[PDB]
Parts: structure tokens; C-alpha cells; sequence
């Protein structure tokens, strides 16, 4: 039992690193559209 | 002689059953903190 407790803890770290490079790369990715959609939002402020 | 002897093996008997239950008894509560850990972790 001790044994599976322990291979459980590694695959839960594993997948909790797992989960927090994922949710790192969506909130790159997030902010790169933010910024982008700030870009098109001025350059339609400008035209009008 | 005898009732000395059987005294001796009678205090050594509850000694070892005090030793016993201490042996056994910790382990069973160590199993059910494993067994929540385990039901938490999943």
C-alpha cells in the first residue's frame, strides 16, 4: 500500500507540473491575443 | 516453587500482550491515515 501511495505522489507531482507548464503556455498565448486585439482595437480608433 | 513460576510466566504474559497491542495496535491506526491520505490524494 505504501508502494502504490508512493507511485500515486509521483504521478500527482507529475501531472501537477504537467497542468502548471499548460496553464504557463495558455497565459502566454492569452496575452499575445490581448495584445494584438489592443493593436486592432487602435489602429480602428485611428481610421475612425 | 511452582506458584513462583507461574506468577513469573503470568507477568510476562501481560507484558507481552501490553507489547503486542502496541505492535498491532499503531499499525491499524497507521493503515486508516494511509487509507484517508489515499482517498484525498485520488
Amino acid at each position: 500500500q505504501k508502494e502504490k501511495q508512493l507511485e500515486d505522489l509521483r504521478y500527482c507531482r507529475e501531472e501537477r507540473k504537467s497542468l502548471t507548464e499548460t496553464a504557463e503556455r495558455l497565459a502566454e498565448k492569452f496575452e499575445e491575443a490581448k495584445e494584438k486585439q489592443e493593436d486592432l482595437i487602435n489602429r480602428l480608433k485611428r481610421i475612425l | 516453587q511452582l506458584e513462583n513460576l507461574i506468577n513469573k510466566w503470568s507477568l510476562e504474559l501481560e507484558d507481552q500482550e501490553k507489547h503486542f497491542l502496541q505492535q498491532a495496535t499503531q499499525v491499524n491506526a497507521w493503515d486508516r491515515t494511509l487509507m484517508q491520505n489515499g482517498e484525498r490524494i485520488t
